[PDB]
RNA sequence: GAGCUAGCCCUGGCCAGGGUGAAGCUGGGGUGAGACCCAGUGGAGGCCCGAACCGGUGGGGGAUGCAAACCCCUCGGAUGA
RNA sequence: AAGUCUGGGCUAAGUGGUAAAGGAUGUGGCGCCGCGAAGACAGCCAGGAGGUGGCUUAGAAGCAGCCAUCCUUUAAAGAG
RNA sequence: CCUAAGGUAGCGAAAUUCCUUGUCGGGUAAGUUCCGACCUGCACGAAAAGCGUAACGACCGGAGCGCUGUCUCGGCGAGGG
RNA sequence: CGAUCAACGGAUAAAAGUUACCCCGGGGAUAACAGGCUGAUCUCCCCCGAGCGUCCACAGCGGCGGGGAGGUUUGGCACCUCGAUGUCGGCUCGUCGCAUCCUGGGGCUGAAGAAGGUCCCAAGGGUUGGGCUGUUCGCCCAUUAAAGCGGCACGCGAGCUG
RNA sequence: GCUAGUUGGUGGGGUAAUGGCCCACCAAGGCGACGACGGGUAGCCGGUCUGAGAGGAUGGCCGGCCACAGGGGCACUGAG
RNA sequence: AGCGCCGGCCAACUCCGUGCCAGCAGCCGCGGUAAUACGGAGGGCGCGAGCGUUACCCGGAUUCACUGGGCGUAAAGGGC
RNA sequence: CCGAGGGUAGGGCCCGUGACUGGGGCGAAGUCGUAACAAGGUAGCUGUACCGGAAGGUGCGGCUGGAU
RNA sequence: AAUGCUAAU
RNA sequence: GGCGCGUUAACAAAGCGGUUAUGUAGCGGAUUGCAAAUCCGUCUAGUCCGGUUCGACUCCGGAACGCGCCUCCA
């Protein structure tokens, strides 16, 4: 459950270290984003001369959520963190590596690439 | 262009006190050539000096044919002669600057109040009940350009209209005499440029009695003649130079 | 009518505890003598924190009230005019 | 309360029972001309042509813009 | 030309600026407020003092971090009614 | 005979201001809110067809003029209310109109397709979250099928805010 | 101006081996205008280039030494 | 067989073209209608499988002066 | 235990960059004046102070690198 | 008493 | 919008019912190597429209433009 104000650390090395959600990219008005889902943020925090920079308005797609994501067989799963993977316009990523599990769930949404560069899809 | 009357803005460059002298002789030839096309010649801005020159001068060409014909003038005059200004003899090499353009129009500006919105709504500060439900504040927007006045400056709605587009008007004004007067200034670098002893287009030298237009490599000798108004045969040669500038392919 | 309130006059009373650590003093250093430096001691102040006490900052409640100005939280002063 | 009263006409819009410039083969009534079996009006049947364009235009050459719109087999065929 | 003489230093869109959300810069994803500038100061200005200034302030602005039921957006529970 | 007793039937021989510290008697005989009447202003819709649109008045436009509708604005008037009809914005809760923002159905198009323009029908439902400012309004950010415009005492303070 | 393993001691760990190298404790010392500390820059020398010499400049090839082996830390094995 | 150069420093000069233009340039300077200084040409000077240029080091620089400089008025005696 | 490093917070130095602002060097021509060089037309210069569009002026004291 | 004189060997 | 004041030549600015304002500039001359400064001379006028009067820049009325002041209780 991300919404706008809410803070994603960036599992990329984009350079961008923090974003925060402005928008949630799924309809008219939805309320919340959960892993799959892409929203449009802001830059907050970057580290020096990375591809994004602090204040740059940019799209990700949210790949872990503390709020726990439930599971057609009935389980469910939950991360320590609300992490996302920065993105363009063609829903590939930017950078060319990808920190830290991702849920599964994005496979079945058509981010490959991303589940390909994860350590650990779960 | 060609066929409108023309405005001439003499000013004096590299010279000095002999500058202003120079401008004046240039001056004098072309009210003199004027007068040998039938163009009607008045003053609309002089600045003498006391030696007998002028730092500036801006005059009218008036008449059916002034630009055709006065716009291969604009550019660095250039002069190497002995200054009345000088003591040991010596030549100096000044110049002056002539800018030719057309004569502008005056265009009034009025409003076209169909790309103009007028937004009233109630004013700040106060009032009582008056201010509180009363639509007094207005604000105008250019819809084009977006700039947008506002008013509320009075209690009525109708005279912050009147006074909200009145200064509309003023702003949307000085924004188009303004543009206008960026490219009226860009052109005139475009002519005149540094005045310096280089980008010269003619030269006028009095000791060897010589007139040399070093675009077209015309050269007479006639140099009372061309200081006295006699340009046609310049002109010309730079009229045909001119076509044989059109020739493709 | 100054038994409310305001000012002044006379005569009394009150201010838990904790903190900071001025001058001075003493010693040492320094010097021609000094200034001054350092340490210790010392205990100054419309100094600091905080009860009583004096207040009344923001909020909530109260609003035919418990109350013709109150209640709860919070907050200012608290050796000084 | 008192006529589903009598006679003549109009309206088909519930107009009546909420309005203007203006628009209209709504309907009914007056007119005033015109064309008709010297076969009218509508339809169909053809013919509707030619020197072919003149100015303008690479063609605008019957069917852009300009200038007038000359004449034939004839019953008519216009350079439209 | 006029005045008794024509606003100096410093400051300035200001607790002062009507036009005005002036313009530029900064901060923000986005800033009528804020801060830094510019200066055509509607209508600053030198003890109705001018411009600054450490410290102080239950004074009035603007921003960030932390944290939150303020809010998305409400849920449940307690007691007094 | 002495009057710009000119406020000219001329209060004294002799007279200016201020009150947001205000007070009393009055008035809806008289203003500010809202309603009402009106509709100049405002908003919308038509008539005319000069001219634009390469060509072509009418795809889209409409010179100079003309006729209306609405009753959101600014006014005019002063009719209930001055022994009181609480006045902005926000919040909350809606409900209605339709001159329709979206979605549905159309005709024309200067409609190839896709996407638009324009007009017609249509009010069932929908019509986002933020930055600025008390703001209404407006601008901006990120989106959206869309980010409609209006009436209800400019809806709603014996519902809250202030 | 610099300094808390800082400077020295005692005792021990460690090594092939001395050592604050490491550790526990004790003492309050260690260093600096003869430039400590910090900042910048550089691998060093035999040589090499220049120069009358003194000096300056430099350290590529070759020889000697050091340092490093993607960026860091670590030890194992072993005469090393 | 090529490349640099031929105002002065510096060895090597005339003609034309250009006319403060085009351009040369290490310094001082050339070029504004008779330019050994710009461009070509002839001729000349220097080197030659090379000739020039740019960068940098030493030299000339006795211009950081130990060799081997200075401070009245040139930069330089500290106010005492 | 130490520990590569990662993280949090606060300092220090350095570089680049910035609305605007300050003066500085330069220029074959501009505007204002004419302070200095002659006793430069008020000897100059000087530290400092105050003032003035500008060079500058004036006060106080110093110097001669001042004329006759 | 009384200001000034650009710029080409 | 109201109230007040004004419009004069090249600029600035006055008086006045009949009539060279004035300053500076400009123009001619002098002086100067030249230019300034200076000296002798000299010159260009009343915003528009309508009235009054023998006669209007001058007085009255209005128009245009400029300036100064006010626009408050809601
Ligand atoms: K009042
Ligand atoms: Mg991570
Ligand atoms: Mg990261
Ligand atoms: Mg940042
Ligand atoms: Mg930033
Ligand atoms: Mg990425
Ligand atoms: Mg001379
Ligand atoms: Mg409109
Ligand atoms: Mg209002
Ligand atoms: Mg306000
Ligand atoms: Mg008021
Ligand atoms: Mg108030
Ligand atoms: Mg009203
Ligand atoms: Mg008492
Ligand atoms: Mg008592
Ligand atoms: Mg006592
Ligand atoms: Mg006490
Ligand atoms: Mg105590
Ligand atoms: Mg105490
Ligand atoms: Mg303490
Ligand atoms: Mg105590
Ligand atoms: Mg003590
Ligand atoms: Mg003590
Ligand atoms: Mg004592
Ligand atoms: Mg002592
Ligand atoms: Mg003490
Ligand atoms: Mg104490
Ligand atoms: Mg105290
Ligand atoms: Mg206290
Ligand atoms: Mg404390
Ligand atoms: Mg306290
Ligand atoms: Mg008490
Ligand atoms: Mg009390
Ligand atoms: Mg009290
Ligand atoms: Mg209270
Ligand atoms: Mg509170
Ligand atoms: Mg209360
Ligand atoms: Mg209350
Ligand atoms: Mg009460
Ligand atoms: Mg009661
Ligand atoms: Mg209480
Ligand atoms: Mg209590
Ligand atoms: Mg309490
Ligand atoms: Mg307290
Ligand atoms: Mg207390
Ligand atoms: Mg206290
Ligand atoms: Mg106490
Ligand atoms: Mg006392
Ligand atoms: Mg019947
Ligand atoms: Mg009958
Ligand atoms: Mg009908
Ligand atoms: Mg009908
Ligand atoms: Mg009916
Ligand atoms: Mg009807
Ligand atoms: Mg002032
Ligand atoms: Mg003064
Ligand atoms: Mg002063
Ligand atoms: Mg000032
Ligand atoms: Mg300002
Ligand atoms: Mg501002
Ligand atoms: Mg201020
Ligand atoms: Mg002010
Ligand atoms: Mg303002
Ligand atoms: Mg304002
Ligand atoms: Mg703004
Ligand atoms: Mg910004
Ligand atoms: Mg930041
Ligand atoms: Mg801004
Ligand atoms: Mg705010
Ligand atoms: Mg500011
Ligand atoms: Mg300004
Ligand atoms: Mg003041
Ligand atoms: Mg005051
Ligand atoms: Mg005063
Ligand atoms: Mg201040
Ligand atoms: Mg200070
Ligand atoms: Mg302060
Ligand atoms: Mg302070
Ligand atoms: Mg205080
Ligand atoms: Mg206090
Ligand atoms: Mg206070
Ligand atoms: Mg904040
Ligand atoms: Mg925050
Ligand atoms: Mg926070
Ligand atoms: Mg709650
Ligand atoms: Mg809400
Ligand atoms: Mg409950
Ligand atoms: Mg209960
Ligand atoms: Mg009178
Ligand atoms: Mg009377
Ligand atoms: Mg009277
Ligand atoms: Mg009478
Ligand atoms: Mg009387
Ligand atoms: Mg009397
Ligand atoms: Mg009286
Ligand atoms: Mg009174
Ligand atoms: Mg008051
Ligand atoms: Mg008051
Ligand atoms: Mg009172
Ligand atoms: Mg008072
Ligand atoms: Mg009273
Ligand atoms: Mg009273
Ligand atoms: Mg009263
Ligand atoms: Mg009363
Ligand atoms: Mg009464
Ligand atoms: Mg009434
Ligand atoms: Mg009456
Ligand atoms: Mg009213
Ligand atoms: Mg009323
Ligand atoms: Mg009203
Ligand atoms: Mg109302
Ligand atoms: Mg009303
Ligand atoms: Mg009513
Ligand atoms: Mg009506
Ligand atoms: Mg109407
Ligand atoms: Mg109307
Ligand atoms: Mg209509
Ligand atoms: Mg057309
Ligand atoms: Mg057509
Ligand atoms: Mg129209
Ligand atoms: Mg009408
Ligand atoms: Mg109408
Ligand atoms: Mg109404
Ligand atoms: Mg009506
Ligand atoms: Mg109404
Ligand atoms: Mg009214
Ligand atoms: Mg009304
Ligand atoms: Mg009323
Ligand atoms: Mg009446
Ligand atoms: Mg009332
Ligand atoms: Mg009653
Ligand atoms: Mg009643
Ligand atoms: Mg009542
Ligand atoms: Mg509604
Ligand atoms: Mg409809
Ligand atoms: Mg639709
Ligand atoms: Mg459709
Ligand atoms: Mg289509
Ligand atoms: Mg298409
Ligand atoms: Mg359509
Ligand atoms: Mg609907
Ligand atoms: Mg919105
Ligand atoms: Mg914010
Ligand atoms: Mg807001
Ligand atoms: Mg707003
Ligand atoms: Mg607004
Ligand atoms: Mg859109
Ligand atoms: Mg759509
Ligand atoms: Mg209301
Ligand atoms: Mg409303
Ligand atoms: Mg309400
Ligand atoms: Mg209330
Ligand atoms: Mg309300
Ligand atoms: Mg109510
Ligand atoms: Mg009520
Ligand atoms: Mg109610
Ligand atoms: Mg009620
Ligand atoms: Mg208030
Ligand atoms: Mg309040
Ligand atoms: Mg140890
Ligand atoms: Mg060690
Ligand atoms: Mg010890
Ligand atoms: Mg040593
Ligand atoms: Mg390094
Ligand atoms: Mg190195
Ligand atoms: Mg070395
Ligand atoms: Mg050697
Ligand atoms: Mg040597
Ligand atoms: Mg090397
Ligand atoms: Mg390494
Ligand atoms: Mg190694
Ligand atoms: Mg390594
Ligand atoms: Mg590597
Ligand atoms: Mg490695
Ligand atoms: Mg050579
Ligand atoms: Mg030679
Ligand atoms: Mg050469
Ligand atoms: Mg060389
Ligand atoms: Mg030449
Ligand atoms: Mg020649
Ligand atoms: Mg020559
Ligand atoms: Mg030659
Ligand atoms: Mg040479
Ligand atoms: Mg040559
Ligand atoms: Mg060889
Ligand atoms: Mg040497
Ligand atoms: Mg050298
Ligand atoms: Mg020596
Ligand atoms: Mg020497
Ligand atoms: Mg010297
Ligand atoms: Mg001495
Ligand atoms: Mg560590
Ligand atoms: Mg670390
Ligand atoms: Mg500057
Ligand atoms: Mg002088
Ligand atoms: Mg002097
Ligand atoms: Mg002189
Ligand atoms: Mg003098
Ligand atoms: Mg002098
Ligand atoms: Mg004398
Ligand atoms: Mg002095
Ligand atoms: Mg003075
Ligand atoms: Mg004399
Ligand atoms: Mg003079
Ligand atoms: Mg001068
Ligand atoms: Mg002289
Ligand atoms: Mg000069
Ligand atoms: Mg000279
Ligand atoms: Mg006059
Ligand atoms: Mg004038
Ligand atoms: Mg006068
Ligand atoms: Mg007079
Ligand atoms: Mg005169
Ligand atoms: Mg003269
Ligand atoms: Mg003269
Ligand atoms: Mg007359
Ligand atoms: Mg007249
Ligand atoms: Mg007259
Ligand atoms: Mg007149
Ligand atoms: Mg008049
Ligand atoms: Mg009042």
């Amino acid at each position: 459950m991300i919404q706008p104000q809410t803070y994603l650390e960036v599992a990329d090395n984009t350079g961008a270290r923090k974003i925060m959600c402005i928008r949630v990219l799924k309809g008219s008005n939805a309320k919340y984003a959960t892993v799959g889902d892409v929203i449009v943020a802001s830059v907050k925090e970057a580290i020096p001369r990375g591809a994004v920079k602090e204040g740059d308005v940019v799209k990700a797609v949210v790949v872990r959520t503390k709020k726990e994501i439930k599971r057609p067989d009935g389980s469910a799963i939950r991360f320590d963190d609300n992490a996302a993977v920065i993105i363009n316009n063609q829903l590939e990523p930017r950078g060319t590596r990808v920190f830290g599990p991702v849920a599964r769930e994005l496979r079945e949404k058509g981010f490959m690439k991303i589940v390909s560069l994860a350590p650990e899809v779960l | 262009m060609d066929e409108r009357d023309a405005i001439v803005e003499i000013r004096a460059g590299t010279g000095g006190e002999e500058a202003a002298l120079f401008a004046r002789d240039l001056f004098n030839m072309y009210l003199r050539f004027a007068e040998e096309m039938g163009f009607e010649t008045e003053v609309l801005d002089s600045h003498p000096t006391d030696l007998g020159g002028f730092s500036k001068v801006v005059f009218e060409v008036r008449g059916p044919g002034a630009y055709g014909t006065f716009k291969y003038e604009s550019g660095v005059h250039r002069v190497q002669r002995v200054p009345v200004t000088e003591t040991q003899g010596r030549i100096h090499t000044s110049t002056a600057t002539v800018a030719v353009l057309p004569k502008a129009e005056e265009e009034d500006f009025a409003l076209n109040m169909d790309e103009i919105r007028i937004d009233v709504m109630r004013a700040s500060g106060p009032g009582g009940q008056g201010v509180n439900t009363t639509d007094s504040a207005v604000r105008v927007v250019h819809l084009p350009t977006g700039i947008m006045v506002t008013c509320q400056d009075s209690r009525s709605q109708i005279k912050n209209r009147e006074k909200a587009l009145m200064i509309l008007r003023s702003r949307l004004l000085e924004m188009k005499r303004a543009e206008e007067a960026e490219r009226l200034r860009k052109t005139r670098l475009a002519q005149i440029g540094t005045g310096e002893r280089s980008e010269k287009i003619r030269t006028y030298n009095f000791p060897q009695s010589r007139v040399t237009d070093h675009r077209i490599g015309f050269t007479t000798h006639d140099l009372e003649g061309v200081l006295s108004g006699h340009l046609t045969p310049i002109l010309e040669a730079l009229k045909r130079a001119d076509q044989e500038r059109q020739l493709a392919a």
